[PDB]
């Protein structure tokens, strides 16, 4: 949304640019509350290098994820 | 005024709660267009409230008639040209020229006088 002047129709001279509003944020319920600490652990792809098909990457990731026992994977 | 979707016990509709002056005073005196209008028992305004050469009231609707047994009378006619400059500053459009042709009988009935217009003026 913009506010500017156009006094011919042709051409908008901008002057003013209205600053974008978010959406609210997650209302948390009594319950939501009440679960304890966790850990998520995060990776993107990809997993082999760009050169190989081995995977290696990938086992390292496992050994990690085993060893750390996170409680969510993504 | 009475809102538009009013709902009663005993009613269950009701009409003409937003309607306009100008359509019932057209519709009920049966004024079909320009045409000549008698108006009885004029009442002289304390001020004028207009910039026409005569003035006059009417107190109530019903006393204004139409009769169309009379021939129209011719208008005049003003014809003008204009031009403009941006504002070298900001976004104004400034005037610097006027020029208007203007012709003091054009008849509605007849047809278009030769020349069209009689005198004229300018402005720089």
């Amino acid at each position: 949304i913009m506010e500017g002047i156009n006094t011919t129709g042709r051409k908008l001279v901008a002057t003013k640019l209205y600053e974008g509003v978010p959406l609210p944020f997650y209302q948390p319920t009594e319950e939501d509350a009440d679960f304890e600490q966790s850990m998520v652990l995060v990776a993107c792809g990809p997993y082999t290098t760009s050169d190989s098909i081995t995977y290696d990457p990938l086992l390292d990731l496992i050994a990690v994820i085993n060893h750390d026992r996170p409680d969510v994977c993504i | 005024q009475l809102p538009q979707d009013l709902k009663g016990e005993t009613f269950s509709h009701v009409f003409g709660t937003n309607t306009s002056s100008l359509e019932l005073f057209l519709m009920n005196r049966k004024i079909k267009g320009p045409c000549w209008l008698e108006v009885k028992s004029p009442q002289l305004l304390n001020q004028p409230v207009s910039w026409c050469k005569a003035e006059a009231m009417a107190l109530k609707p019903d006393l204004v008639n139409v009769i169309k047994d009379v021939s129209p009378p011719p208008l005049v006619v003003m014809a003008f040209s204009m031009k403009t400059m941006q504002n070298a500053k900001n976004h104004q459009n400034e005037i610097i020229a006027m020029a208007a042709l203007v012709h003091h009988s054009f008849a509605l009935d007849k047809a278009a006088p030769k020349p069209p217009f009689q005198s004229h003026f300018c402005v720089v």
